């Protein structure tokens, strides 16, 4: 039952907290991009990653995809992630997407990317799922 | 601690609660917590519901009825790296994790 | 400050609670419709009362008034009120009023009617404001 | 009263609180109130927030941190006849007046 907290499918993702420390941080030797790129391999998505810093339900869908497009902005994830830079998506909650004005653009469908994570107790890289946005819904 | 309803500090270390077996990161976070008295009357600076107001007055005439309680009235979320049911280490958001404000309910 | 509870402009109106009792109830003699009608007089609104049981902001308005019309249903107020029957309005929260579907019809503007109320400590009729609905907004 | 978090009865008589000078009707209403313990663990039948869960575990390891509180998690409104600031006897709705459900916060 209530053994532990319950997660949430809300996006985008709140920045993960981290107190850095050359110990909770990789150490160069274990940073060989050649060997890193191989450990990720097919999971590397160049369209969203960078080594260095750069019935009627159909009508709702076609509509939202027109007025609620996903906006992407490169985001730095820190040193404990590889790749270090990930293009993150967000919805355009500026002007109202409906008529009469009232609704706004909200995420409706996510997509899981796989990237490397540096974890310690001793220490090493591991793969994790990083969710990003692929569709925005015009909801309220 | 007889002060009024306000937010107090509180850092939660997952390993101290036995959660470091499923929570990969972070090692813990600042959750805070509410505490303090909800007195008669409830000052301007206190977020309170009509019922809390009603209940507070009842407590003033009948001590058998408890005062309103000081609980979180505003919370925020945090992301967490953890292992899911399918054995995949996922990164997701967790709502209602950090107490942002306190009030009388 | 927080001396007492704070009211609300939300409509329609929650039925007022009352434990009846021939004592908290008028007594015929003080029921002469001839004298009652005179005590209310100009406040009597026949369109809503019955003696016996029967820039862009403009666009939002014209729209809501078209798809969010006010629906009226006669409502019995009991014996401690005069007149006893009052036409109450409500919004059509059945089908969605916006596109893409998401918003619904919600009240946006009220109107105060004046009717008689039988109150005791000794006892007599008094006039009170009874709010009704006159406009519905297509909001969410 | 060591039972778990549940709703308890409570009729409020306005004249007993000195509100019959501005509230014309009704003479009072059933407001209820929440009471009971928020224990470890929080059973399935308990409405609780992520923070309440987190805070409850902290209380199990450190008694210095209080348990989550049993407060109303669902309320309803009532209409009231009363005299306003302009000296007119008006009839309006009052939200968050009747406790409908209880939970741990």
């Amino acid at each position: 039952l209530h053994i532990r907290p319950a997660p949430s499918d809300n996006l985008p993702l709140v920045d993960l907290i981290e107190h850095p420390d050359p110990i909770f941080d990789p150490k160069e030797k274990d940073l060989n991009e050649t060997l890193l790129r191989s450990l990720l391999g097919g999971h590397y998505d160049p369209g969203f990653m960078a080594t260095s810093p750069p019935r009627r339900k159909l009508q709702m869908w076609l509509w939202s995809q027109t007025f609620c497009p996903v906006l992407y902005a490169w985001n730095d994830l820190g040193s404990r992630f590889w790749p270090r830079y990930v293009k993150v998506g967000s919805c355009f909650s500026k002007r109202s997407c409906s008529v009469p004005e009232g609704m706004v653009c909200k995420p409706s469908k996510s997509v899981h990317l796989t990237v490397l994570r540096w974890r310690c107790q001793r220490c090493g890289w591991i793969p994790i799922q990083y969710p990003i946005i692929s569709e925005c819904k015009c909801s309220c | 601690l007889k002060s009024s309803c306000k937010r107090h500090p509180l850092y939660v270390d997952f390993s101290d609660v036995g959660w470091n077996d499923w929570i990969v990161a972070p090692p813990g976070y600042h959750a805070f917590y509410c505490h303090g008295e909800c007195p008669f009357p409830l000052a301007d600076h206190l977020n309170s519901t009509n019922h809390a107001i009603v209940q507070t007055l009842v407590n003033s005439v009948n001590s058998k009825i408890p005062k309103a309680c000081c609980v979180p009235t505003e919370l925020s979320a945090i992301s967490m790296l953890y292992l899911d049911e399918n054995e995949k280490v996922v990164l997701k958001n967790y709502q209602d994790m950090v107490v942002e404000g306190c009030g009388c309910r």
